[PDB]
RNA sequence: AACAGUGGUAGGAGAGCGUUCUAAGGGCUGUGAAGCCAGACCGGAAGGACUGGUGGAGCGCUUAGAAGUGAGAAUGCCGGU
RNA sequence: UAUCCUUGGGAGUCAGACUGCGAGUGAUAAGAUCCGUAGUCGAAAGGGAAACAGCCCAGACCGCCAGCUAAGGUCCCAAAG
RNA sequence: GACCGAUAGUGAACCAGUACCGUGAGGGAAAGGUGAAAAGCACCCCGGAAGGGGAGUGAAAGAGAUCCUGAAACCGUGUGCCUACAAGUAGUCAGAGCCCGUUAACGGGUGAUGGCGUGCCUUUUGUAGAAUGAACCGGCGAGUUACGAUCCCGUGCAAGGUU
């Protein structure tokens, strides 16, 4: 309804974005990190590919 | 809570005690003396900061460690002398320079670094078999 | 009551200049001026003259008296390293500097 | 919309240097060095927090031991008679009272004689 | 009268007119708590040495709840990137004795 | 209430805090806004705000949505030293 | 009973390390070189072994100037017959 | 324009394709602010000369000619505490003296010396290191958006939905 109560019902409040800004509050420190010797690289920074 | 009583004040005033050393071993004796030099002879805050008390050996020329125990005594220092590591024994301290056995055996039982060397100063060795330290009122005591 | 002073456009390093400034402190103007005047360097008569002229003004306009004044405080503080070229060899392009200083001085009356 | 994240930097950096009070040297005047000391301070803190409680125990035991010798007994048989009587243990902290108060010291000696080696 | 009483896991020395810092209790302000767990008397009395004496009963007048100031605890794990922090402050009580009833 | 507790990397799962912005219900300001600097700031678990001084013309809480979104190190980048 | 069973949605990991127990390699020596078992560490502080994550003590989000054991002691200092 | 706001953005916010560099094709910078209004310092004093030093200006002169707000590094100045027999990757924790004086917890300051001790990021099982980068401080800057696909979860119909 109202413009001061836009309030999505989870049609855009489903949300939750995985962290990466944190250094280890949640999961991970930065993108492209794991525990392998191929980390901190643009290519080979993926496990699954 | 974490409130706590103390008993440091009562027992520390830099009092003066004598301890016999005339015909005495000054090894097994010295151990009990060391306790009192750090300040501890009654309830006292003493594993941590506090000034000690004066305890004075009365003699230094009749220190015999008795039997074979004497001969194989260990002493060390590591100086800026060209030989570095000097090692000596009670037996040869008895054969001239008799003052040094009582000194390094009571310094050793007080180290903490800075504060340890303070407590050491309150020791006077003498050698006349009497004290001229009657000016500070000593009395016989052991732990 | 108090007189300010500053010097501009001189050759002297800050580190160097701090010495003379702090040393003239607690001392009369009449003594301080004399010192600076006969201190060696070409900047000497310049830093002297400006400091001296600050005194002059102080009397006529702000009702102070030269003879009575001492030096409350003075100091010299780090400023920019002034690159004015001097050759430095090995084919290299570098300057040995000719720095300038920011001289702060607070004169004042000891007797009003 | 966008945001620099750049107004934020002076807030984060300034705080570290301003939380260092009573620190020594030039390690609290330089940002990148001050950081490393925050890590130190927290690690040290927690270890010593627990260590200290053992050090106070290794202080009280000493006090008792000294008092005990002057009753003709020693700490082993002193503490034994205290605990076996029931109370008169009085922790170890509060048994510093054997210097200060004579009346207390007498009772802790009576309690000692009750059960001995 | 001289007395010593139990404050949970610890003990405190207590006379007939002294404030004492104690553990947290629900009570505050002007309330009344009692310490009939008085387990030593000895300063003008004699005890040896059943737990608790019935010749004394310390009585306390609860005098406000204060707090022990916040003290940041922290464990850094270097090159493992953990930085879990915690702070202890918490409420605590203070009580004032003024009478050790017989 | 009573019972029990184990809170750490790769990750999974759960909440929140700051920063800029647009939105509609609202409110301060030159009688001093935003900002600058200190403070023993009451209140956090942590990320986090309520006071005084300076300052000199505009500012933002809630309810929601957005992103170059919180630094620092990259033989990183620009300035001062 | 954070015991098993089944399906769906995201994993990460191929370089582990050291010790006790048991087999093989060796010049039958070498945290040497290969592993079955258990363990710790990796991925948890901390306790003891003078000075050591890996044996031995134990799994601690956080405070207590409280008491009890282990390892380790009681003559003193870096506590105690 | 649910674009950017002075180290961000066009190479270029400004007397910039300038300055500067290459014989040449061509590469290529840094730089905003006194006020609403110049009323931009009358009046005065001193210096060889640059400048200032008092005073006035005007609401405001930390608005006085790098003049807005003006930090931090850097370099000084005043003050409270503290040490001339002491051992240290610099803190942590305990007492203790002296000093000071909280808005509220009824409060703040220091180090005399005890106990205790492996830089940040790497690279890994593990670097505190004598393999890595970083003199220092400030700013600046990377988990961004779209379109297929598959689950999620919020909705519409309900054997029909859908342009």
């Amino acid at each position: 309804m109202k413009l001061h109560e836009l309030k999505p019902s989870e049609g855009s409040r489903k949300t939750r974005n995985r962290v990466g800004r944190g250094i280890g509050s949640g999961n991970g420190k930065t993108a492209g990190k794991g525990h392998k010797g191929q980390n901190a690289r643009s290519g080979g920074g993926v496990r699954p590919g | 809570m974490r409130t706590t009583p103390m008993a440091n004040a009562s027992t520390i005033e830099r009092k003066w005690l004598v301890v016999d050393a005339a015909g005495k071993t000054l090894g097994r004796l010295s151990s009990e003396v060391a306790a009192i030099l750090r300040g501890k002879h009654k309830p006292t805050y003493t594993p941590h900061v506090d000034t000690g008390d004066h305890v004075i050996i009365i003699n230094a020329e009749k220190i015999e460690l008795t039997g074979k125990k004497l001969t194989d005594k260990i002493y060390y220092r590591h100086t800026q002398h060209p030989g570095g590591l000097k090692s000596r024994t009670a037996l040869e301290m008895r054969t001239n320079y008799p003052e040094k056995m009582l000194e390094l055996a009571i310094k050793g039982m007080l180290p903490k670094g800075s504060l340890g060397r303070q407590m050491f100063k309150k020791l006077n060795v003498y050698r006349g078999s009497e004290h001229p330290h009657e000016a500070q009122k000593p009395e016989v005591y052991e732990l | 009551m108090q007189a300010k002073a500053v010097a501009r456009t001189v050759r002297i390093a800050p580190r160097k200049a701090r010495l003379v400034m702090d040393l003239i402190r607690g001392k009369q103007v009449g003594e301080a001026v004399s010192i600076l005047n006969l201190t060696p360097r070409a900047a000497s008569p310049i830093i002297e003259k400006v400091l001296k002229s600050a005194i002059a003004n102080a009397e006529h306009n702000y009702e102070m008296d030269a003879n009575n004044l001492v030096i409350s405080q003075a100091f010299v503080d780090e400023g920019p390293t002034l690159k004015r070229f001097r050759p430095r060899a090995m084919g290299r392009a570098s300057q040995i500097n000719k720095r300038t200083s920011h001289i702060t001085i607070v004169v004042s009356e000891k007797k009003e | 919309p966008r945001v620099k994240g750049g107004t934020v930097t002076r807030k984060r950096r300034k705080k570290v240097l301003k939380l260092a009070k009573g620190y020594f040297g030039s390690k609290h005047t330089l940002y990148k060095v001050a950081n490393q000391q925050v890590m130190k301070s927290g690690n040290y803190a927690f270890r010593d927090r627990r260590q200290k409680k053992r050090d106070f125990r290794k202080l009280w035991i000493t006090r008792i031991n000294a008092a005990a010798r002057m009753n003709g007994l020693s700490y082993s048989r002193l503490m034994h008679g205290l605990k076996l009587s029931g109370i008169e243990v009085n922790r170890k902290m509060l048994a510093d009272l054997a210097v200060n108060d004579l009346t207390a010291f007498n009772q802790l000696a009576d309690a000692a004689k009750a059960q001995l080696n | 009268m001289y007395a010593i009483i139990k404050t949970g896991g610890k003990q405190i020395k207590v006379e007939e007119g002294q404030t004492v810092y104690i553990e947290k209790l629900a009570a505050e302000a002007g309330e009344t708590v009692t310490f009939e767990d008085v387990l030593f008397v000895g300063g003008d009395n004699v005890k040896v040495g059943n737990p608790t004496v019935e010749g004394a009963t310390v009585t306390a007048k609860v005098e406000k709840q204060g707090r022990a100031k916040k003290i940041t605890v922290f464990r850094y794990k270097p090159k493992k990137n953990v930085h879990k922090k915690q702070g202890h402050r918490q409420p605590y009580t203070k009580v004032t004795i003024e009478k050790i009833n017989a």
